[PDB]
């Protein structure tokens, strides 16, 4: 069976794993104690994409929590859905990473990265035919960036064959959240582009912008936005997990949505997403689903799409519905739209299908696309970046820690060479 | 004694298979788990008949198909379902992982470590049969697991077996619509390897289905359930002289005689007239001429193919049901008179006909009516040009500029093949154009 | 301005062939190549800039291994003299004869030491006593897009193979890090250093024949122009540097008729996808000489990435492919015209 291992590095990726699981539990029917309390047996022929196997029929997953401090482990093992993970997976070290990137890369990161990779030997090994690995990691911050850089560094040379995912949280434009948000981002980037195959680049102003306007919410807590994120997760692993009429998975839409290999920066989203009350006057159809999900108004990305050409695009629908609906709305959207598409790919959209949907809607949407407009995303930084780096404002807090001007250098380039390499398409 | 082996290779073909063996099963009477209620109380009989269905001596009645996926999501629903316990647990599960979507993948990476069984069960039911003609092959284009690893089954085929008849029904790519973006790619570089092997590949199109059943049968919400039951009803009409008995029987080494002049333009199209509802199945008299003229008509083919643009070759009529030859008579003198329809200069006949005495059948939840006759219409056009160069332009936009071939040379395609094989396309696309050219004296 | 300069060399027939009577497929007309099937149906034909007909030593047009020097590199080396980086390539499947065109034969040069001596011999002849010539080389390959030095030894052991790293300078461009240079002043220097390169390079079989090629494998020649003129304090040395690179690539290699498994997989993977790279590379560098704007992806293989500065601006590129007139070997021959085709259009 298909099989991934979720790997998690940071304040984020902790926080967001907490609730990811807590979301796969909930789909699947496990409890906190790790037994199966489910109404349904679709449930059970495909836990094994995810969790593995105990003792008294309990489930346990395949997690790998690899922060440098316990402040935010001691938080999920303290919480509603920590007592299932393995006690010997919550990995950790002290003398935190101090948002330095070299700090997670080079010194103190490099100290533990073995002991990442004995489970993952371990929680890779014990897999019938693995399909790839997960990643939660934030740019910007520190162990999330940097270590999470290298265990990608360190995996693709050992398991080239397979796929590599990473649900990026990157930085925003207005508000920073942290002062070194483009010289640790922009040598993520360096490392990720060369060493992925498809990331997935989510930014936290979109979901305020979601969380406020849509579902009409006045007090937006994190826990309420990565509450976004696993979804989009799920909604990318449903096939891989339950059936349909037409399914897909990972590599499938690896070849689909990445025309050349620099180029697999993407943008998701998901629907339905409406207010507790706003709920009773829409219509539960796909044309609802699908103006929603081509809205700039639910893209994560921090980015719109108007601004630039689609290049190619995904969707996965989960529910009993029609397929000509979907194969009509697309062309429909091709046609109307058409200055929002490429011309040298006469088809940019793709269909996968699933029957069974989630535990409260009659049928849901998921949405992926490689856009030009994400350019601005980089624009900005190597923007953010250079103005820095011109006089060397917060430098000597890197080469301390054996780094030198060079490699600050080779990412501010490549980065603007992947910019020109989205510009060729955009006009 | 007339036996054929159904293949059913990828998600397509495997639910077109389920519902081709619920529509036959329901013909012969049996039921799910493998047995027949009317041979215990009349006690004798072959209804339960030979060309599809072997026989133990407990009383089952086990098909003779085998499926093949390269992924576990689907026939995990066979196992799991209705129609666990006829079939023999010797289905192709191999669900380490599927080609996604790439031909490279199930051509030759994932495409070993299944063939090499696959060939040690054709062969367990060769050696089961008697008087074998056929291989049913159900594949679609697109797919990297229908395109590649069909292709690789009919090269298999071509070398072991030979002189023996291989078929393909494959849903042709759609021009507007698509499930992938590199559909042309996997279609081109499968017509270059199922050519020489294969000896007659029917065509059919989703966007076709669709247009007909919000049209003929008034749904405005259909979906596979709706579409492979008319597959399956063109599939069962085709595979009808074998099972039935009627006047004219025409077997299965008599298509690719009358259907194939050359041995390279071996694709032509199927269409099934009367698909009216219940409703539309009264206010109407359903004579062989009403038939005979909408199996003719455009938005009733099965192909977006306006074959008015284009001429035609040869057309196979297949009947069921009370039909008497005088009215097939004279619906053929009536399609022959008009001028719309053009023929060749070289195939005054252009027609092929077969009959049978039994009505087809019914599926409960379905959306057709009961007829007391129905028709198939197999059909080749130089019309279908259109659409391989509506598919070669596709090719080509994308392979000058060389996008989404990092995958298939990822595993083990080079260079020359993408160029290659669409040199062997252009050829096709211009035997259509001699063949349509009128002779001098 | 940057140019291409497309070309295709047909060898004759070995002894082997002209025992065994091999057929002969590829024609040609002036500057039309053509290639007949033995008895198919039909008949491709390619046209090239530059074409050598070496099957007849009767016919006209007969390029000798003199003519192959003249017409393409003798322009790079008469362009590096002004202060230019040039690259010339090599492309043909195994028994193409590649060696006898780049190297050549003790009594028949290829075009590496014509290269060289009449650089040396110009050099000779422009030299003064304030104008001189220092020449460093390299010789390094790569293998599943993992650079490798070939001149240091390696010791008995599993492996001495050390995997080397590209990385990128802000002014220069990019460079290897570790990357042994040694001088040269007579030809004799420079085959005794190729002479245990090619001993160290990578080959195998695969299910066709015992020697082989598997790796890329660059030849660089750095070379300097010290020359001293002021008439203030004898002094402002005026240097020009120039880089001159010499690949041989290799095979392409459709692995199902091979039936590949393991570490050859792997490696056609890697060429096929350089290969692939390399053709993009190309063809854009040939539209960007008519004027227009487009994006040349110099850094999707190591290969394109440790030549950005030679191929790009003010540079030539220079292309060689071979291909036999047999007809035993003609789906691997189709492939290398089309390649070579591409890369001209
Ligand atoms: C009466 C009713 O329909 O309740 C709905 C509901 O009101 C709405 C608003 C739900 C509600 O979700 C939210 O309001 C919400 C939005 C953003 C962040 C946090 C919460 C709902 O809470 C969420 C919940 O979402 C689900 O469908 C699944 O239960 C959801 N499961 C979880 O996320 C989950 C989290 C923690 C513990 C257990 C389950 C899910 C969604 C996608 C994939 C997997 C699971 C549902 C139907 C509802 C409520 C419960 C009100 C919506 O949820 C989603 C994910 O689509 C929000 O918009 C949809 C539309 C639903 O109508
Ligand atoms: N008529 C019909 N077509 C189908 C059905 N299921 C899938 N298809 C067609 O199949 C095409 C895509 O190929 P796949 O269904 O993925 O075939 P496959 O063998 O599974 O290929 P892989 O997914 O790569 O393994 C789509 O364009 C559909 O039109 C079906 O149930 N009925
Ligand atoms: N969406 C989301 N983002 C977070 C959360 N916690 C931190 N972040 C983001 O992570 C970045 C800070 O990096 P941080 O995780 O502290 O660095 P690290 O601990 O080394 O991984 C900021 O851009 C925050 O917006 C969270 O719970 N949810
Ligand atoms: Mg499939």
């Amino acid at each position: 069976m298909r099989e991934i291992v979720h790997i998690q590095a940071g304040q984020c990726g902790n926080q967001i794993g907490a609730k990811f699981w807590e979301v796969i539990s909930d789909e699947h029917g496990i409890d906190p104690t790790g037994s199966y309390h489910g109404d349904s047996d679709l449930q059970l022929e495909r836990i094994n994409v995810y969790y593995n196997e105990a003792t008294g029929n309990k489930y346990v997953p395949r997690a790998i929590l690899v922060d440098l401090e316990p402040g935010t482990m001691d938080s999920v093992r303290s919480g509603p859905f920590g007592q299932i993970f393995r006690p010997d997976n919550f990995v950790f070290g002290q003398s935190g990473a101090g948002n330095n990137w070299a700090k997670g890369h080079y010194t103190e990161g490099a100290e533990l990265v073995d002991s990442v990779l004995d489970v993952v030997r371990k929680e890779s090994e014990s897999c019938d035919c693995l399909q790839g690995f997960q990643l939660t990691h934030s740019l910007g911050g520190g162990t999330g960036s940097g270590m999470g850089t290298l265990l990608i560094s360190k995996i693709r040379e050992e398991y080239p064959d397979r796929i590599m995912n990473t649900f990026s949280v990157m930085p925003s434009p207005k508000v920073s959240d942290t002062v070194v948000e483009p010289y640790n981002a922009t040598l993520s980037v360096h490392q990720l582009v060369e060493n992925t195959d498809e990331t997935y680049c989510i930014d936290n102003e979109a979901l305020y912008d979601i969380c406020f306007r849509t579902l009409k919410l006045t007090t937006p807590t994190y826990g309420d936005l990565n509450h976004l994120v696993s979804a989009t997760m799920s909604g990318v692993t449903t096939c891989l997990r339950f059936p349909g009429q037409l399914n897909a998975d990972l590599r499938k839409l690896a070849v689909n949505m990445v025309p050349f290999p620099r180029l697999h920066f993407f943008m998701p989203g998901f629907a339905p997403l409406t207010s507790r009350g706003s709920q009773q006057y829409r219509a539960l159809t796909v044309p609802e689903l699908t103006q929603q999900m081509f809205d700039s108004k639910n893209m994560m990305a921090a980015c719109d799409p108007r601004h630039g050409r689609y290049l190619t695009v995904a969707a996965i629908f989960r529910g009993r519905m029609s397929m000509k609906e979907v194969d009509e709305q697309m062309l429909n959207v091709q046609n109307k739209n058409s200055s929002y598409f490429v011309e040298w790919i006469p088809n940019n959209v793709k269909t996968a299908v699933c029957d069974i949907p989630p535990r409260g809607l009659k049928m849901s949407a998921t949405f992926i696309g490689n856009s030009t407009a994400i350019q601005e995303l980089f624009k900005r930084i190597s923007e953010q970046f250079t103005a820095m780096f011109r006089r060397k404002a917060f430098l000597h807090w890197y080469t301390g820690e054996g780094m030198d001007e060079m490699e600050f250098t080779e990412a501010e380039s490549n980065m603007n060479d992947l910019v020109s390499e989205y510009q060729q398409y955009q006009d | 004694m007339r036996e054929c082996i159904s293949i059913h290779v990828g998600q397509a073909g495997v639910q077109i298979g389920n519902a081709c063996w619920e529509l036959y099963c329901l013909e012969h009477g049996i039921q799910p788990d493998g047995q027949m209620p009317s041979d215990k109380t009349i006690g004798g009989g072959d209804d339960s008949f030979n060309t599809f269905f072997s026989e133990t001596g407990a009383g089952k009645h086990v098909p003779r198909a085998v499926f093949v996926d390269l992924e576990p999501t689907v026939i995990d629903e066979v196992r799991t379902g209705t129609y666990r316990q006829l079939f023999h647990p010797e289905q192709l599960i191999t669900g380490k992982e599927d080609a996604a979507n790439n031909y490279a993948r199930g051509h030759y990476t994932i495409g070993k470590e299944i063939i090499d069984l696959v060939l040690d069960r054709i062969r367990k039911l060769a050696d089961q049969c008697t008087g074998l003609q056929g291989f049913l092959v159900f594949h679609s284009f697109g797919g990297g697991t229908g395109s590649g690893f069909t292709s690789l089954l009919m090269e298999r085929l071509s070398v072991d077996y030979g002189k023996k008849s291989k078929l393909e029904f494959s849903i042709y790519p759609a021009p507007q619509v698509s499930t992938a973006v590199v559909e042309p790619y996997n279609s081109i570089l499968t017509t270059h390897t199922t050519l020489e092997h294969s000896d007659c590949a029917f065509m059919v199109d989703n966007e076709a289905i669709y247009d007909i059943c919000r049209r003929n049968l008034d749904i405005e919400r259909p979906t596979y359930t709706n579409l492979n039951r008319l597959i399956s009803q063109i599939v069962s009409s085709i595979t009808a002289s074998l099972r039935f008995d009627g006047a004219l029987n025409v077997d299965l080494t008599e298509f690719q005689t009358n259907l194939v002049p050359y041995p390279r333009i071996h694709f032509p199209l199927a269409t099934y007239a009367p698909v009216i509802s219940a409703e539309k199945a009264y206010h109407e008299q359903l004579s062989v001429a009403e038939i005979t003229n909408a199996c003719f008509e455009p938005a009733n083919q099965m192909v977006k193919c306006d074959p008015r643009h284009g001429k035609y070759m040869a057309c196979c009529l297949l009947y069921r049901g009370d039909v008497v030859p005088k009215d097939v008579n004279a619906a053929i003198a009536t399609i022959k008179t008009k001028r719309s329809i053009q023929f060749v200069d070289w195939c005054p006949t252009g027609f092929k006909v077969g009959i049978n005495y039994q009505p087809p059948t019914v599926v409960p939840g379905g959306d057709l009516a009961k007829v007391q006759r129905a028709v198939c219409m197999l059909s080749n056009t130089t019309a279908i040009a259109e659409a391989w160069a509506r598919l070669d332009h596709k090719f080509d936009l994308m392979y000058a500029k060389r996008a989404f071939v990092h995958w298939y040379v990822g595993e083990g395609m080079e260079e020359g093949e993408f160029s290659e094989a669409r040199e062997d396309m252009a050829a096709l696309e211009k035997d259509y154009e001699e063949v349509g050219v009128d002779s001098v004296e | 301005n940057s140019q291409v300069t497309v070309a295709v060399r047909v060898r004759p027939f070995s002894k082997r062939e002209k025992t065994e009577k091999a057929s002969q497929v590829v024609f040609t007309n002036g500057e039309e190549i053509t290639v007949e099937h033995p008895d198919m149906k039909q008949v491709y034909s390619f046209i090239y800039d530059v074409s050598f007909w070496s099957f007849d030593e009767c016919h006209p047009g007969y390029a000798s291994q003199t003519t192959v020097y003249e017409t393409l590199a003798a322009p790079l080396l008469d362009r590096a003299f002004e202060g230019y980086n040039t690259c010339l390539f090599a492309y043909g499947q195994t028994g193409s004869g590649k060696s006898y065109t780049m190297m050549g034969l003790n009594e028949e040069p290829g075009i590496i030491p014509r290269f060289c001596e009449d650089l040396f011999a110009q050099i000779a002849k422009k030299q003064t006593s304030e104008v001189s010539y220092h020449l460093e080389m390299s010789f390094f390959e790569v293998y599943n897009e993992k650079i490798h030095d070939l001149l240091v030894c390696k010791g008995e052991n599993g492996q001495r193979k050390q995997p080397l790293r590209a990385r990128e300078h802000p002014v220069s461009g990019p460079y290897v890090e570790g990357l042994s240079m040694n001088v040269v002043s007579s030809y004799s220097d420079i085959q005794s250093w190729l002479e245990l390169g090619n001993k160290q390079r990578a080959t195998a079989a695969t299910g066709m024949n015992d020697k082989s090629s598997r790796s890329h494998s660059v030849f660089t020649l750095v070379m300097t122009q010290t020359k001293t003129e002021v008439v203030e304090g004898e002094e402002h040395d005026h240097r020009i540097t120039s880089r001159i690179n010499l690949v041989d690539l290799a095979g392409s290699e459709r692995c199902s008729t091979a039936h590949s498994s393991g570490q050859r997989l792997k490696e056609g993977v890697s060429i096929n996808k350089s290969l692939l790279t390399l053709g993009k590379v190309i063809s854009a560098l040939s539209e960007q000489a008519n004027g227009k704007r487009v994006f040349i992806p110099y850094r999707e293989s190591t290969l394109t990435w440790l030549l950005k500065e030679s191929l790009g601006g003010n540079s030539k590129t220079a292309m060689i492919a071979t291909v036999s007139p047999a007809a035993s070997n003609i789906e691997e021959t189709l492939s290398t015209l089309r390649y070579a085709t591409q890369a001209r259009l």
